[PDB]
């Protein structure tokens, strides 16, 4: 009368890895002057696509009696075709990103989910550019059109206010200059150029909780002490952010001078809440760490000088910490370091932790600069396979 | 018709230490400048005390002032004596960049206030390591930058090559893979040299198993003397070093030689032997006497040029050139017709004062060319590879500046280089 | 090119009593100021310690660091005491009760300044700062409490340049106080982030390498440390003195260190011989490479054969032969292949000073670096643990107040760091 009827076992540890974004370097007033005249145009070597999101950069393959780099081509191919989930190019806008990237994220992010974005690439390239970019030539910028950073908070006063709900705007930044923290959110009034009193009292003031705090509820969740949320009622009060974004340090160097030098971890928290059907309050609270990252600088190609000298190491060793975390991941092994770098104490929260993130790759575009792009293939490629378990935000009675 | 020495490095500036020491030998120089009648390494005074034409860099004091506080310190001026504050301390990416770029404008100035007294420079030779970071970096450095200063002189390294076996420190093969392969951008010539086999010439030709580090550079020292030395004075058929730029090396990037010297008697064994032409000859083709770890019977031989010392007679050696061709177990290339390129000048080499070699009449410096360095690169290059697996060592060249995309660079294109000695015998 | 020397702990500070009297001894030096040496390398490097002024005095590069009078009192009292002069003894007249909850966070707080102005008043008058020697405890408070706030402040001042220090690992064996797991695990928290290396050294080993393989009758604190002295003083001999392979201590960052978190080590002197047994002995390059792997010989109680080598450092001593030198360097890399790892091929590096230490003919410095040397951890960590429990004797520190939160995080410190030489041991 009866058949087997075989059955077969699942893993809930997580399958909702990562996401990996590379919109890369370009349309600008000046690099489309020097790019597409002289050398080849907005993908040279590389062959953008972006429906099937493949990628393959060369160099002239000819009879080297010492084989250079990139001579692995043939007859005709294209050869490295890195294939991605999403590659943006330049023609890639502020909108573009915004509706495939972060809008549709910030529609799912309201409910409870966690995310983390941060930038990877050559030093000069426009980390900057996405995340803090610039507002747009309005009589009235009314939060439009820039960096990351604005047209989320022109969401975050539209999808709060869409959804009608007691919410709670809150947003700390903090600069992580050669590892340490420094909040410009504060009143700053002894950063500033002020004078003491004769009798001095306080010339110096060490007083915010910087540490760590392990809870250890679940794992890879970050705490610190001391944090100075904001609250802002509209998008006037985003110049305090603009302040933070004026006093964060910046270099001036023969890569870039509007590279910024230093970088920061600037989280978001939206405290909404509002009460479900059942009779429960519903704290969702979405987290979208927006780490600005500063450039792998080639410090033997700016020339930099000895007050520059040990700024770009550290922030060269914290790009090198954070490929210690990379291949960690993917080979799975037992006790990955986060420990060496506080950056990386900070990414434990979504590499090897809970919730989503996603990965900018900035990379140039020049001839020159293709090894350079092979160092962020290094880890690009290795970026997919990185566990995660995705999870909301409630409130229990 | 003037030469230069550049000594960068703990090893670089310890080897001219007894080459300048036998080149003292040469005119029987006392630590003033006594000598009669000769500038190639010279300029002089208006005593006639003569002065080296010597590059030393340190950026240690410390090698400096065991030279210019001991012995010889009169001969060389303090416009050579060029110091420094802090070593790299094995570091390339500070011995190029960071410390590399403190003495690099007080060198390339003595450069102009010597250079300019060369009455027709032919080149000069460069002195260093490939482990040490003064050695490997500011090697790097400095030859990019002789390129754009003299673009149209001699280029010679005699760089000593690590040991696939002994090794003195980690990032020795850490070091010389970002090192050489920009080296290969620019560089003229550069040698290996491998204390691993100098320490079988040690055990079997000086039977010595007491080495210091004079003794295994005066064996280098005895073959830089008979290289260009004997080249201003006048033998048979005297060659120089422009008779090697596609005439030992018929290629742009070929230019790796294997120097031997065949005569390594200790005092003792001037009777248990009776030296001839043809005795020497076949001692220069032991796998025993190649001076690097390397056994020449699994490559090929793409030239071999044999430059003599002393009395000799070519229908002597017309016998030996026909003797080891006739002898040979060798695989001779096929695109080299026959040419073995003969340089015979008159000089014998000199006995080093409290040394271990005997007075011979007749030295020959070989340079041949193989593939069997090909395995022998690729020997120090897996010692490279593992390092990379793990990325260990890795934060103190980040910290300065050295990109995960040089090591792709250097590795794979030294890799590809390893793979261009194998293109010598394939087309026929 | 000049090493700055700090102090600190009812130990250290007596374990630095004993380390000039060694490099007094190095260079032929009168407690009085007078030169009575008679080696030019004795004179040609004074500059790596040294400091001169006016006055026929030996004026010292050593600031001396305490809260108790009678300890530094009685170095001032003894003799190598009035070599110093009294413009470094800063010190306060309190009591610290052997707390780091207290050198670090109230007492000390009342001498930080007294301390770095006179850094400054050194550092500002160095010509080339490349050491910041630090000797201290970590069982007791003055050690533990006030190393630590230094290194948080004078890594401030100087990002760039050596952060050593000689920690004294806790021994479980033989101690008198309570809370000697506290000591340690919470200057952990600040010796990880903040030092560019740190030794490992035990007196738990100690007391077995005098008593036997020394043939010495009582352990003494003259001479537990005197062993310590020498081979303190054998770490940077080449940076000090002339070799054939000069390695920098800035190299022997380099080369040890291949990840920058695993920076503790584990010194081990050659001739480690009784007295009565140099006429049973002749003294060779494989005399002195066999207490490389000898166990007993590790002055931190580590077996050596228990885990295996991540990097070890060959520190020579004597006129040597290279051959003979590399090829018995070789010999114990081919015997003990088992006990290294494989991404390091050149497991063991060398370094030759030409000079041996007056008294010696041959001598060298074992430094390695072994998977085993997390094993004095697992003991202080466990009992830690058992100090959390009952939380006894919380009442001794709950007035000053240190939170639980960095309790929990320094064993969560200790958790990271034990177990990732276990990834690289096997
Ligand atoms: C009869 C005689 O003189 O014998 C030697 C001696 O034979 C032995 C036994 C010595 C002796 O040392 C000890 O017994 C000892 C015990 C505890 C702690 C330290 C030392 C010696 O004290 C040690 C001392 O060694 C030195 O002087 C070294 O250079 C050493 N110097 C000092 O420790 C020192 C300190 C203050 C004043 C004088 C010397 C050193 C080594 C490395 C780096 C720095 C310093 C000497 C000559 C001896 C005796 C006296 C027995 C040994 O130690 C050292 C450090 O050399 C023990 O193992 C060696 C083997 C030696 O053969
Ligand atoms: N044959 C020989 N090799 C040497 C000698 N001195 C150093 N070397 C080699 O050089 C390597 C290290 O290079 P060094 O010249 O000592 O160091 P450096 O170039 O001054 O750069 P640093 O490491 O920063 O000091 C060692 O691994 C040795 O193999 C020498 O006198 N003779
Ligand atoms: N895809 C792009 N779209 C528009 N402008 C771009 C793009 N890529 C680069 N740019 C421009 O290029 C400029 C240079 O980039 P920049 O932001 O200054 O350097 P960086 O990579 O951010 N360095 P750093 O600040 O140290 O992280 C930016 O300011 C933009 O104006
Ligand atoms: N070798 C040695 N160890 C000591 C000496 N005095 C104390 N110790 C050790 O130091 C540790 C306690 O630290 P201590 O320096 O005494 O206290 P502190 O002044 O508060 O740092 C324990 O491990 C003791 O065994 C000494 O003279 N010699
Ligand atoms: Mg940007
Ligand atoms: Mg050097």
């Amino acid at each position: 009368n009866n058949s087997n009827e075989l059955d077969r076992k699942r893993s809930d540890a997580g399958e909702s890895n990562i996401q990996v974004v590379v919109r890369v370097r370009g349309q600008a007033p000046n690099e489309p002057k020097r790019t597409a005249p002289g050398i080849l145009t907005t993908s040279g070597p590389r062959c953008q696509q972006i429906d099937v999101a493949i990628e393959a950069p060369q160099v002239s393959s000819s009879s080297a009696i010492a084989s250079t780099s990139n001579l692995v081509q043939e007859s005709a191919t294209r050869q490295k075709s890195y294939h991605f989930d999403q590659v943006f190019g330049p023609e890639a806008d502020q909108g573009m990103v915004y509706q495939d990237v972060v809008g549709p994220i910030l529609e799912e992010v309201m409910s409870g989910y966690n995310c983390t974005i941060f930038a990877y690439g050559q030093t000069g390239t426009g980390k900057t550019h996405t995340m803090e970019g610039d507002l747009t030539s309005q009589m009235g910028t009314y939060s439009s059109e820039a960096g990351i950073i604005p047209r989320s908070l022109y969401r975050l006063f539209h999808t709060l206010e869409l959804s009608k709900e007691d919410y709670s705007v809150k947003a700390t930044f903090i600069e992580l200059y050669n590892e340490e923290l420094r909040d410009l959110l504060s009143i700053d009034s002894s950063t500033s150029s002020a004078e003491p009193s004769s009798s001095a009292t306080a010339t110096k003031e060490p007083q915010h909780a910087l540490r760590m705090y392990d809870d250890a509820r679940g794992k890879g969740v970050v705490i610190q002490g001391l944090e100075e949320v904001a609250l802002k009622d509209a998008a006037h009060g985003l110049s305090v952010l603009r302040r933070g974004s004026q006093k964060r340090q910046i270099a001036a160097t023969n890569c870039n001078e509007q590279s910024s030098r230093s970088h920061s971890v600037f989280t978001m928290t939206v405290f909404i809440k509002d009460k479900g059907s059942r009779g429960e309050d519903v704290l969702k609270i979405g987290k979208l760490n927006l780490v600005d990252l500063a450039g792998s600088e080639n410090i033997g190609r700016s020339g930099a000088e000895n007050k520059r000298a040990r700024e770009a190491g550290m922030i060269n060793q914290s790009l090198l910490t954070l490929g210690r975390v990379i291949n960690a991941l993917v080979e799975k092994n037992s006790h990955i370091p986060y420990r060496e770098s506080k950056l990386t104490r900070l990414l434990q929260e979504s590499l090897g932790g809970r919730t989503k993130t996603c990965i900018i790759a900035t990379v140039s575009q020049e001839r020159a600069n293709i090894e350079e792009t092979l160092s962020t293939l290094d880890y690009a490629l290795r970026a997919k396979s990185i566990k995660n378990r995705p999870e909301l935000n409630t409130r229990m009675t | 018709r003037e030469c230069i020495s550049i000594h960068v490095g703990q090893a670089g500036v310890q080897i001219g230490n007894a080459c300048w020491e036998l080149y003292c030998l040469e005119h029987g120089i006392q630590p003033d400048g006594q000598m009669p009648s000769f500038n190639t390494f010279f300029s002089e005074t208006g005593a006639g005390k003569h002065v080296p034409r010597a590059v030393f860099v340190d950026l240690e004091p410390t090698v400096i002032d065991e030279v210019r506080t001991g012995t010889y310190r009169q001969l060389f001026h303090p416009e050579q004596l060029i110091t420094g504050k802090e070593d790299a301390a094995n570091n390339y990416a500070r011995g190029h960049y960071t410390i590399g770029k403190e003495i690099i404008d007080l060198v390339l100035d003595r450069i102009r206030k010597l250079a300019d007294q060369c009455t027709g420079l032919q080149g000069f030779s460069v002195f260093h390591s490939f482990g040490g970071g003064t050695g490997s970096g500011f090697t790097s450095l400095l030859m990019e930058r002789l390129s754009v200063d003299y673009g149209k002189k001699s280029k010679l390294e005699f760089s000593i090559y690590p040991a696939p076996q002994v090794s003195t420190a980690v990032v020795e093969p850490y070091n010389s893979i970002l090192t050489t392969h920009t080296t290969l951008e620019h560089s003229d010539c550069a040698f290996m040299v491998d204390n691993e086999a100098i320490y079988d010439i040690c055990r079997r030709n000086l039977d010595i198993e007491r080495p210091t580090y004079t003794n295994l550079n005066r064996l280098i020292g005895q073959i830089v003397s008979s290289i260009t030395a004997s080249l201003r004075f006048d033998g048979a058929l005297n060659v120089d070093l422009t008779e090697f730029q596609t005439n030992l090396v018929p290629y742009p990037r070929g230019h790796f030689p294997l120097a031997t010297y065949a005569p390594v008697i200790s005092a003792e064994k001037a009777y248990h032997e009776q030296l001839s032409v043809a005795e020497i000859t076949n001692a220069c083709f032991e796998p025993a006497n190649q001076m690097v770890k390397c056994d020449p019977r699994h490559g090929k031989y793409m030239a071999c040029c044999l430059l003599y010392r002393g009395d000799v007679v070519p229908k002597d050696v017309n016998a030996a050139i026909a003797t080891i061709k006739t002898k040979r177990t060798i695989q001779f290339v096929d695109w080299c017709p026959t040419g073995f390129k003969v340089g015979i000048n008159y000089e014998p080499p000199t006995v080093v004062p409290g040394g271990d070699l005997a007075k011979v009449q007749r030295a020959v410096c070989m340079l041949s060319n193989t593939t069997a360095i090909a395995e022998a690169w690729a020997r120090l290059d897996h010692k490279f590879d593992l390092m990379y697996a793990k990325r260990a060592f890795v934060h103190w060249y980040v910290g300065e500046g050295m990109e995960e995309g040089e090591f792709s660079e250097a590795r794979e294109d030294m890799a590809a280089l390893e793979k261009d000695y194998e293109e010598v015998g394939v087309d026929s | 090119r000049e090493i700055v020397h700090i102090q600190a702990g009812q130990c250290g500070n007596q374990i630095g009593a004993k380390f000039w009297e060694v490099i007094s001894d190095e260079h032929g030096i009168d407690p009085t100021g007078s030169y009575h040496g008679d080696s030019d390398l004795q004179l040609e490097r004074i500059n790596v310690y040294y400091n001169e002024a006016a006055g026929n005095k030996y004026v010292p590069r050593a600031i001396l660091v305490d809260l108790e009078p009678g300890t530094m009192d009685s170095v001032r009292s003894g003799p190598f005491g009035q070599i110093f002069r009294p413009d470094n003894f800063v010190f306060g007249q309190s009591g610290a009760g052997n707390n780091w909850a207290k050198g670090h966070y109230t007492e000390g707080a009342e001498l930080v300044d007294s301390v770095l102005d006179v850094v400054r008043k050194e550092s500002e008058s160095c010509d080339c700062l490349q050491g910041f020697q630090l000797t201290h405890s970590l069982g007791g408070g003055t050690g533990s409490g006030m190393g630590t706030l230094l290194i948080s402040k004078i890594r401030e001042e100087y990002p760039d340049r050596i952060m050593n220090t000689f920690s004294v690992v806790p021994s479980p064996k033989v101690s008198d106080t309570v809370v000697e797991p506290y000591n340690a695990t919470l200057s952990v928290h600040q010796l990880v982030e903040n030092t560019d290396e740190t030794y490992c050294i035990d007196n738990e080993a100690l007391y077995d390498i005098c008593f036997r393989t020394l043939k010495l009758t009582t352990p003494t604190y003259g001479d537990l440390n005197h062993l310590v002295s020498a081979t303190m003083s054998g770490v940077t001999t080449c940076l000090r003195f002339p070799g054939q392979l000069n390695a920098d201590l800035r190299k022997l960052a380099v080369n040890m260190v291949p990840f920058p978190r695993l920076h503790f080590f584990m010194p081990g002197f050659a001739p480690l011989t009784s007295r009565g047994s140099q006429q049973y002995r002749a003294l060779t390059v494989p005399e002195l490479t066999q207490q490389m792997f000898d166990a007993k010989n590790m002055m931190a109680a580590c077996d050596p054969r228990h885990g295996r080598y991540l990097t070890v450092a060959a520190v020579f001593r004597g006129r040597m032969s290279m051959k003979e030198v590399d090829e018995q360097m070789l010999n114990v890399q081919n015997k003990n292949s088992s006990y290294f790892v494989e991404w390091i091929p050149n497991n063991v590096k060398t370094a030759v000073c030409d000079i041996p230490p007056r008294g010696l003919k041959m001598s060298a410095t074992f430094i390695g670096n072994s998977t085993a040397i997390q094993e004095l951890f697992k003991r202080i960590s466990e009992q830690f643990t058992a100090m959390f429990r009952r939380k006894a004797f919380l009442h001794w520190y709950t007035g000053e107040g240190m939170d639980e939160m960095e309790f929990t995080e320094a064993e969560s410190n200790m958790n990271d760091l034990v177990s990732e030489y276990q990834q690289y041991q096997d």
